[PDB]
């Protein structure tokens, strides 16, 4: 399964 | 920004046997950028209904689709893959060849 | 056996033509198990093996915020990324990101990975420490240095140690037909004349699972690299692979040449010749 937490570079 | 040109396999799933049903596959990769028109031909028309995986890409971040169809190849009939890129002038027309 | 999860994503701009696409795809090892396309109609994740097909409700609800989220934070990022290149709002561009893990026979952590790409070029990589940064530019150090800030490797860490593993084994598990199955290349020779005095050999590898395989052609027992022609590896549609191998040889002189297989799936490699 996915990774939950959001990432903006 | 670089941009890379598809390498293109035209071939059927099955070793083709003249009358029976087989799927006929035009397999684009190493590219980008990402859009990219491709048809599957008979007789030089384009094949409807043609399906095509999701897009994905691989180590080097250079895309790759498979685009496929239902197919029964006979001794006449001519099949082709057609691809478009903006790599290429013009579309690059590759024929099938059941050897290959 | 060893094994691998990955998670794909890209979105690419199309200024004038609405919202950037977004299109995500999950792998176990050759397998492809899962898809989103932001242009489907009402999107969701939807599972592409029969194995994933048991997870619950639950489990497609939360990857499909996922999914929707990436998609979001993707559009800001393509925003961002005009402006750290001094890039105009006119053109198309591209946003890659992969993640996921490696893990060994017993089930144990070989290597994490998260990266990022733009325009097709590398970005900014986690590092094998699953600690610290390669940024290709200066550009990527912007980033850098607020991934730092918010201790995003130590996130990535804990999720490709702990989560991303025991995810892995519970699909190895429940996909145990298929995914801990190799399916051995079924082979043959074929003989295509080129003129009176030589012939193409070709020979074939078809309908293997996983992808890697190794395909050679000897003369007297003696390799043949630099005049075979190896095409690619290539889907059959299936879930299996094909790939062929060919040499140019005189005629009459077909017995002197062997095609050499190796594969997982194989009780022993293959040593096969041309049959008239």
């Amino acid at each position: 399964r996915r990774r939950w937490r959001r990432l903006t570079v | 920004m670089i941009q890379r040109t598809p390498k293109i396999q035209v071939y059927s799933r099955h070793p083709a046997e003249n009358g029976k049903s087989n799927f006929l596959n035009c397999y684009v990769s190493g590219f980008h950028p990402s859009d990219i028109e491709v048809d599957l031909l008979k007789n030089g028309e384009r094949i409807e209904k043609v399906e095509h995986s999701d897009l994905s890409f691989s180590k080097d971040w250079s895309f790759y689709l498979l685009y496929y169809t239902e197919f029964t190849p006979t001794e006449k009939d001519e099949y082709a893959c057609r691809v478009n890129h903006v790599t290429l002038s013009q579309p690059k027309i590759v024929k099938w060849d059941r050897d290959m | 056996g060893s094994h691998s999860m990955r998670y794909f994503h890209t979105s690419v701009s199309r200024p004038g033509r609405g919202e950037p696409r977004f299109i995500t795809v999950g792998y176990v090892d050759d397998t492809l198990f899962v898809r989103f396309d932001s242009d489907a109609a009402s999107p969701r994740e939807e599972p592409r093996a029969p194995w994933i097909e048991q997870e619950g409700p639950e489990y497609w609800d939360r990857e499909t915020q996922i999914c929707k989220a990436k998609a979001q934070t993707d559009r800001e990022d393509l925003r961002t990324l005009l402006r750290y290149y001094n890039q105009s709002e006119a053109g198309s561009h591209t946003l890659q990101n992969m993640y996921g893990c490696d893990v060994g026979p017993d089930g144990r952590l070989l290597r994490g990975y998260h990266q990022h790409a733009y325009d097709g070029k590398d970005y900014i990589a986690l590092n094998e420490d699953l600690s610290s940064w390669t940024a290709a530019d200066t550009a990527a150090q912007i980033t850098q240095r607020k991934w730092e800030a918010a201790r995003v490797a130590e996130q990535l860490r804990a999720y490709l140690e702990g989560e991303c593993v025991e995810w892995l084994r519970r699909y190895l598990e429940n996909g145990k037909e298929t995914l801990q199955r190799a399916d051995p290349p079924k082979t043959h020779v074929t003989h295509h004349p080129i003129s009176d005095h030589e012939a193409t050999l070709r020979c074939w590898a078809l309908g293997f699972y996983p992808a890697e395989i190794t395909l050679t052609w000897q003369r007297d027992g003696e390799d043949q690299t630099q005049d075979t022609e190896l095409v690619e590896t290539r889907p059959a549609g299936d879930r299996t692979f094909q790939k062929w191998a060919a040499v140019v040889v005189p005629s009459g002189e077909e017995q002197r040449y062997t095609c050499h297989v190796q594969h997982e799936g194989l009780p022993k490699p293959l040593t096969l010749r041309w049959e008239p």
